């Protein structure tokens, strides 16, 4: 019968460090060293804490490390060794159609915009983004971007583009080990708030040690979104890749159970029934496994 | 004053449109401040007063050259990813007028009272008498919250459409957009 099996828990693929936050003068950025690091600070307004960037600076420098795994159809923990077998080959079939090509395309695409800074670029009226290829402690590939010119909406092409995007795809392939340090900069304005992640003094906000920084979660959040596949309708753009396509800020799901549009069902029948999804929502269900996740029946 | 531009909220999958207004709104205030001018004027299409709801449409009324200072100004960058910007077309001409005011409230009495001690010099329980903690003012109108670049305080910034006329005069228009006695169309 080659049913699910009742554990089949993934571990995540692209791996985000959490995302510090510094304070930085424009066209010094290329000596962005030791630049002070911005701090949450406690001002009673009631006790609450409040972020921003210092006086004499103009753009933050929220910087983080990404890790390309590969192996994302290798379940970390499965019950059933016939269902494993019939999975991995689903996705040796999907790989070998093609090889980690558009999602890469994707992921290096939401890298080249600072997406991750959520509320530090809409604010902003010129950001700019860094990404290098580590390799051994140095800098074998060094990437620059501009974030106003990929657009959040259109997933376009160029060359930078698909030098970071085949990068991605050898990562997710398995053919080598790739570590990224992206640093964006974000011309959020002279002493404006900046917008770290929040912490559960009504309200708190996050950091490490003595520096203001966005959750991990968040900038696989923001790395997620890539799902433009679904049923959209008023115009809506990238979505976040979830299982049930939930969005918190609409409050509402997209590819509901009722259609033929959720995770679940589209990888049952592709592994159970072998009836193979569209190429655009196979790519969502290897999102979705990149993703990791819990799944699994009970 | 006889040509409009209308600016549409895309939808937002990691903002609610709110937050989104208020980012738009400080930008068009900074831009209106760096242009001046007296002859702005803003628009709540889809102003919802069921709720007190700000809408997901915005309407922004100026002359043909305000409208293209304003769109050749550079403030525009950084929020396309967001909004829809039509052109500068002409209103309709059977349009009825309404205004735009900026309605401020005495929420917090301790400011009031910090201003008494600055006019009067009374004194602490002079002040918690004189002014009780019951005379916080609670307004039922749509707002936008900001921060000034001179002062750093975010404050709440209320918009109330006036009532529905048959003609317009002259007047004058805030850095806000907000009429200080003026009208804009509704359409």
């Amino acid at each position: 019968i080659l049913s699910t099996a009742s554990v089949l828990a993934f571990e995540r693929k692209l791996d985000p460090s959490d995302a510090l936050m510094s304070a930085g003068a424009w066209a010094q950025r290329d000596a962005s060293q030791e630049w002070p690091a911005v701090t949450v600070r406690e001002k009673s307004v009631q006790t609450v804490d409040v972020a921003n960037l210092p006086s004499d600076a103009d753009t933050l420098k929220v910087r983080f490390t990404l890790r390309v795994l590969g192996g994302a159809g290798t379940p970390s923990a499965c019950n059933d060794a016939a269902y494993r077998d019939k999975l991995l080959q689903t996705v040796a079939t999907y790989v070998n159609d093609q090889g980690f090509a558009e999602l890469a395309r994707r992921y290096a695409h939401n890298l080249a915009n600072a997406r991750f800074l959520w509320r530090n670029r809409v604010g902003a009226e010129a950001v700019e983004v860094r990404i290098n290829h580590i390799r051994q402690g140095e800098v074998a590939r060094a990437w620059r971007f501009d974030a106003l010119a990929i657009g959040l909406r259109d997933f376009k092409a160029d060359a930078e583009l698909d030098a970071l995007a085949e990068l991605i795809a050898s990562g997710l392939s398995g053919s080598g080990h790739v570590l990224l340090e992206v640093v964006a900069f974000a011309r959020i304005g002279d002493g404006q708030e900046v917008f770290p992640s929040q912490e559960l003094k009504s309200k708190t906000l996050y950091s490490v040690r003595d520096a203001a920084a966005i959750h991990s979660q968040k900038i696989g959040n923001a790395l997620r979104t890539i799902d433009t596949w679904y049923p959209d309708e008023d115009g809506l753009g990238p979505i976040a890749v979830e299982p049930y396509g939930s969005v918190t800020s609409q409050g509402k799901a997209y590819r509901q159970p009722k259609q033929k549009l959720d995770f679940y069902t589209l990888l049952d029948n592709w592994v159970l029934r072998d009836e193979a999804p569209a190429v655009e929502q196979q790519h969502y269900v290897i999102a979705n496994l990149i993703r990791g996740g819990v799944f699994g029946e009970a | 004053m006889d040509h409009y531009l209308d600016i549409r909220l895309r939808p937002d999958p990691e903002f609610p449109p709110a937050q989104l207004m208020s980012v738009l709104f400080g930008k068009l205030h900074q831009a209106l401040v760096a242009q001046g001018g007296d002859r702005i004027g803003v628009s709540f299409p889809d102003l919802d007063e069921s709720r007190s709801r700000l809408g997901e449409r915005l309407r922004i009324h100026a002359s043909a050259d305000d409208l293209r200072a304003l769109l050749a100004r550079p403030w525009l960058e950084g929020l396309r990813d967001h909004l829809q910007f039509g052109e500068p077309a002409v209103v309709p001409h059977p349009t009825p007028y309404r205004q735009v005011s900026r309605v401020q409230a005495k929420s917090n009495p301790e400011r009031l009272r910090r201003r008494l001690m600055r006019r009067h010099d009374l004194s602490e329980e002079e002040a918690r008498k004189r002014i009780p903690d019951t005379v916080a003012r609670a307004l039922d109108l749509p707002f936008v919250t900001l921060r000034s670049q001179s002062t750093g305080q975010h404050f709440r910034l209320f918009i109330r459409h006036g009532p529905l006329q048959v003609t317009a005069e002259e007047g004058g228009f805030t850095c806000y957009g907000l009429s200080k006695g003026g009208f804009v169309p509704w359409f």
